[PDB]
RNA sequence: UUGGCGGAAAGGCCUUGGGUGCUUGCUGGCGAAUUGCAAUGUCAUUUUGCGUGGGGAUAAAUCAUUUGUAUACGACUUAGA
RNA sequence: GCCCUGAAAAUGGAUGGCGCUCAAGCGUGUUACCUAUACUCUACCGUCAGGGUUGAUAUGAUGCCCUGACGAGUAGGCAGGCGUGGAGGUCAGUGACGAAGCCUAGACCGUAAGGUCGGGUCGAACGGCCUCUAGUGCAGAUCUUGGUGGUAGUAGCAAAUA
RNA sequence: GGAAUACUGCCAGCUGGGACUGAGGACUGCGACGUAAGUCAAGGAUGCUGGCAUAAUGGUUAUAUGCCGCCCGUCUUGAAA
RNA sequence: GAAAUUGUUGAAAGGGAAGGGCAUUUGAUCAGACA
């Protein structure tokens, strides 16, 4: 069909941080349809992946993922706490990531 | 945080060892620690610590 | 001499591994996993398929069939933690999958015996999925997420 | 959801729409709005007048093309009262502001397009009844806007020509809605019926 | 080639440059302690350099080890690299900077026989 | 392809006719494997350059000279086949 | 009680800013949530304390190992180390088949002082270890001597008729 | 008059999801389950499996982005002054 | 035949200084094990 997404689409907001120091280390993570920590439990250890392009092609493609996981609910308002294997950049607050439906409980 | 009562990483005060670099008074210390170790006898206690002293501790008889 | 040498060299000897107790134990999968039971697979070159479970391996491993004459997956194995469960389910009783384990998937085209075996395990599952109207367009068609659809809402 | 989110400011309290579109701007989301001269401001007039006015007297001593630059549009207006909510020395609050468009009336390119409406900031919604409020557009025009009258014309045409959609539109929908009325009672809907749909 | 040993962790790769040292050229980056009174790097104010500390101390179970596992050794000439023959599994001969072209041949070869890893081995090779 | 409408940044909207591809509204028959138990598994739009061939059109500005309605120097304002 | 009058200062202006009016204000009550180098558990470094272990046939009893606790710091004290010129001993040490020195967003070791290697340049001496010795470590002193910048193709090179 | 429920507390009641950690390295101890032999979650992680074997991981360096960072030395109760 | 300082070539960045710390993206570059 005209659709093959098998994730749910995210934006990656900022660091965790105090009011004027910041945590590169964990990153939070806006889920579209979460709007309730009891909500967010369900996506707790699900994959996440930030896929973005670059222009020189190494193992035969141009295409570059960072892979990550959900760790836990943050605030009132079903934002929760994603680490990755390397942090992401600061220049992707605001870009959107990719939470698969895998390893599932269903 | 801890409110110290004593003062931390304080040396006991008490030599453990002679402060000379004879090579006999070394092997009469390692036989004494020995025998201090494995007799549980006073005396040997009493002996192993009078070889630390310095020569000012170790008045002549 | 450039340096002079270490009065101490360290032993070349490797010592033993203490004795480890982590006793190995049988896996127990989800109550929704049972034999016929329909799995969306959610990753590999299959992605989206509806297809049918038929068995638990020893390697903690589900043996899945498409059926291959309905939506082109052949017998392969799936992990547990990579498909998800519906609710709907088709008789498993007059399959036989006893002759498939573990060593029947050894990696060392296509072999004949493949083939045939495909052919008589699919065999008694299509006339199953004739019983009930809209199965076989069912599991021939794929599964993705729509605009608006909640996955923590959505029931399987 | 929408690629694009276009914000009708009309009935809008000036500081809760502001906070909640630049926090749409810096989650990535674009943001165009659309009559902002119709935008509303809590308190009487005459002291929304006098708050501008304090604002005017300020002005570098020494070069007054140095200080503090004071618009009179209404769509600069609330871009003011936004880009004090965003970090805009930042390159990330750049990129936030270059996602986000402001305009007088409903220019064309947007006038055939979808319309929403923020609850959160909506004057009906949030002011008890009785308080008393200020329009943008006559604010603007006080302290030297000179354009209400042009947005005023061109507003009074976009209507004309958009009240004609909406009749050719509204016919539509009656046919469709027969159409559909006499489909049901079949076999078909009373299966879709059981299935909730 | 080594013995087997746990995974080698650096507590702080960065090095430690004397503060101001990118500010004069005559301040040199050979770590110095600050003594001023005043300064902000002895005060440990946020947002200034680290400084060295003995809780960075690696483990003393890889201290001194190379990524490859081996301890390094200063080689001279053959007599100093017989040396190793009974432990190949924990060091690894280097030869020194001052050895002649024809001399390392010598080495080399010794060295290849007696199965001890060199860890420069093409160091002034005529090839 | 026919016609109408749209100037606020219109660059879009509607409509007529025919040709052509598909149709899951319904019923059939073939094909898929081996990417080996997951690895974005590559399906979007930005700019620009080099070579093919199908059309289109064949200029100016500056320096130098000159002018004084101009002018510290630049600049400005005039003239010259 | 809240609000208002009483309530006048000089560059333009600050509940931190925007802005906010059944508040995003004031009084009060109930919960959820956010985060310090603090608290709890774990690993690693060091320090201190209490202990175990000489029995050859394998090298450090100042060795190896077990257990618990602790770690801010100017003036100042003490301890263990790094580097430099020279001296006794030793490695029958390195070297014209290239010693020393110098250059090197090249590699490795150490918490650090530093040490080691490769490449380039170069041409005659130099190093490791155990000890001895001192005219032994620089960013400052309107420090000493020498060298070199920005200023800058800048100020200016216009008295005495041509 | 007989119950229910709320509130507070207790269980050496059961069970699902998520994150971080794997220090030690023959045996020795205390227990559990067993008529027995033995087994075990009992003084610290093992089992199975895939891809790649090189700039892929990683290091160094330059740059970009988020947050943070006032000029050292000196006298002083107090120095970015 | 070092440094300050300078020319040429190559690379990179630059909206009222420059330089620094933690983290990662991108470019360039590089050692280790293939038992
Ligand atoms: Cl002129
Ligand atoms: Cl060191
Ligand atoms: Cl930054
Ligand atoms: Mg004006
Ligand atoms: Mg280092
Ligand atoms: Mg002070
Ligand atoms: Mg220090
Ligand atoms: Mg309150
Ligand atoms: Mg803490
Ligand atoms: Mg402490
Ligand atoms: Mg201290
Ligand atoms: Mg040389
Ligand atoms: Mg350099
Ligand atoms: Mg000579
Ligand atoms: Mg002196
Ligand atoms: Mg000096
Ligand atoms: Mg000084
Ligand atoms: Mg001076
Ligand atoms: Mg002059
Ligand atoms: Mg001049
Ligand atoms: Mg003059
Ligand atoms: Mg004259
Ligand atoms: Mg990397
Ligand atoms: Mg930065
Ligand atoms: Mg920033
Ligand atoms: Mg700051
Ligand atoms: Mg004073
Ligand atoms: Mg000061
Ligand atoms: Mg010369
Ligand atoms: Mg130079």
């Amino acid at each position: 069909a005209e659709s093959h997404r098998l994730y749910v689409k995210g934006k990656h907001l900022s660091y965790q941080r105090s009011k004027r120091v910041n945590n590169p280390n964990v990153s939070l993570i806006k889920i579209e349809g979460v709007a309730t920590p009891q909500d967010a439990q369900f996506y707790l250890g699900k994959r996440i992946a930030y896929v973005y392009r670059a222009s020189k092609e190494v193992r035969g493609s141009k295409i570059r993922v960072m892979w990550g996981k959900v760790t836990r609910t943050h605030g009132n308002s079903g934002v929760v706490r994603a680490t990755f294997r390397n942090n992401l950049p600061a220049k992707t607050f605001g870009a959107s990531v990719r939470i698969f439906l895998y390893p599932s409980n269903i | 945080g801890i409110d110290h009562t004593s003062k931390q990483h304080k040396r006991s005060g008490h030599r453990t060892a002679p402060k000379s670099d004879n090579v006999y008074l070394k092997l009469l210390v390692k036989l004494y620690t020995f025998l201090a170790r494995r007799t549980d006898a006073p005396f040997n206690k009493v002996v192993l610590k009078a070889l630390f002293l310095s020569k000012i501790n170790r008045p002549p008889v | 001499s450039a340096q002079k040498a270490p009065k101490w060299y360290p032993s070349e000897d490797v010592a033993a591994l203490k004795k480890t107790r982590k006793a190995a134990r049988p896996q127990k999968l989800r109550a929704s996993l049972v034999p016929g039971t329909v799995l969306i697979l959610l990753a590999g070159r299959f992605r989206g398929k509806r297809v049918v479970y038929l068995k638990h391996l020893e390697d903690n491993t589900l043996l899945i069939s498409g059926p291959f004459k309905v939506n082109g997956v052949p017998l392969r194995r799936v992990n547990a933690r990579y498909v998800i469960a519906t609710s709907t389910k088709v008789s498993v009783e007059g399959v036989n999958v006893e002759k498939f384990n573990v060593e029947y998937f050894a990696k060392e085209e296509i072999k004949a015996e493949r083939v045939e075996d495909q052919k008589v395990v699919d065999k008694a599952l299509i006339a199953e999925i004739k019983k009930t109207p809209l199965l076989k367009q069912y599991l021939s068609a794929s599964f993705s997420l729509k605009n608006g659809d909640k996955p923590h809402m959505l029931k399987f | 959801v929408e690629p694009v989110v276009v914000i009708d400011g009309k009935g809008h309290l000036v500081g809760r729409l502001a906070s909640v579109v630049a926090k749409q701007l810096l989650n990535g989301q674009k943001i165009v709005v659309v009559r902002a001269e119709e935008l509303n401001i809590s308190g009487e007039f005459f002291r929304n007048k006098l708050k501008y006015h304090d604002f005017l007297r300020k002005a570098t001593a020494f070069n007054k093309t140095r200080g503090p630059f004071h618009f009179r549009a209404p769509s600069r207006i609330f871009y003011k009262a936004l880009r004090g909510m965003v970090s805009h020395k930042t390159a990330r609050g750049k990129a936030a502001l270059e996602r986000l468009k402001v305009f007088e009336g409903i220019p064309p390119p947007y006038d055939k397009k979808k319309r929403v409406v923020v609850p959160q900031a909506l004057r009906v919604l949030r002011l008890k009844p009785g308080r008393k409020y200020t329009t943008l557009g006559k604010l603007s025009t006080s302290v030297g806007w000179k354009y209400e009258d042009v947005v005023a014309k061109l507003e009074a045409k976009r209507k004309v020509s958009s009240a004609e959609y909406y009749a050719k539109k509204r016919a539509f929908t009656k046919k469709v809605a027969s159409a559909n009325a006499t489909a049901a009672e079949s076999d078909v809907a009373k299966q879709l019926a059981a299935l909730g749909y | 080639a080594s013995l087997p040993h746990p995974k080698i962790v650096k507590k702080h790769t960065k090095k430690f440059k004397r503060h101001h040292s990118d500010r004069y050229h005559r301040v040199a980056e050979n770590w110095r302690k600050q003594k001023g009174i005043d300064s902000v790097v002895r005060r440990r104010f946020r947002g200034n350099i680290s400084q060295p500390k003995i809780g960075y101390g690696s483990n003393k179970k890889t201290k001194f080890l190379s990524p490859s596992g081996h301890k390094t050794f200063l080689v001279a000439n053959v007599k100093d690299l017989e040396t190793l023959t009974m432990h190949t599994k924990t060091y690894a001969a280097e030869i020194a900077h001052n050895i002649s072209a024809k001399n390392r041949v010598v080495i080399l070869a010794r060295a290849k026989a007696l199965g001890i890893k060199v860890t420069n081995p093409k160091g002034r090779l005529a090839l």
